């Protein structure tokens, strides 16, 4: 694949099927499987980074609790609190070290998360 | 401070307290039940 000029997962995911079928030893089923794997790899990479910080996964799940700014969602996700369920399971004591989160604001966010997850 | 104070609080009130998770609420219920007590008396 690298000798045929492919350097990125994006090229393999999006390049016209004809160029991948010009490679010696690739059949239409193997090219389709390679593209599906490349798209799934691209999807997984994006989701992983979005859950690690606050790009999309924690910027929607962890940020569901009213009051969560994007910065706080990334601070929560850096502690492994990636979802609104993960936040509903926390104590105030587990979040007390997050810069900009007061015990009252932590308690309000955990209660908002519990109201949505357990009482919605 | 006392078991009599705890027994008067409802489950919904205890879930509003700071640093009070679903796991700690289940522990409190299981322990009160072992003594024949229930929350909200």
């Amino acid at each position: 694949l690298v000798e045929e000029g492919f350097s990125t997962l994006e090229e393999l995911a999006y390049v016209p099927m004809k160029e991948l079928l010009e490679i010696e030893g690739l059949d239409e089923p193997t090219v389709e499987a390679l593209r599906e794997r490349a798209k799934n790899a691209l999807a997984t990479i994006a989701q992983a980074q979005e859950e690690s910080l606050g790009d999309n996964k924690p910027a929607d799940d962890l940020l569901n609790l009213e009051g969560v700014d994007r910065d706080l969602a990334f601070k929560l996700a850096a502690r492994g609190v990636c979802t609104l369920e993960d936040l509903a399971e926390q104590g105030i004591d587990d979040l007390a070290d997050i810069e900009g989160l007061t015990d009252e604001k932590a308690g309000a966010l955990i209660m908002a998360a519990r109201n949505i997850c357990w009482f919605g | 401070h006392y078991i009599g104070d705890l027994v008067q609080r409802t489950e919904v009130e205890l879930l509003k307290t700071p640093n009070l998770g679903k796991k700690s609420l289940t522990e409190i219920k299981d322990v009160l039940a072992s003594r024949g007590l229930s929350l909200g008396m």
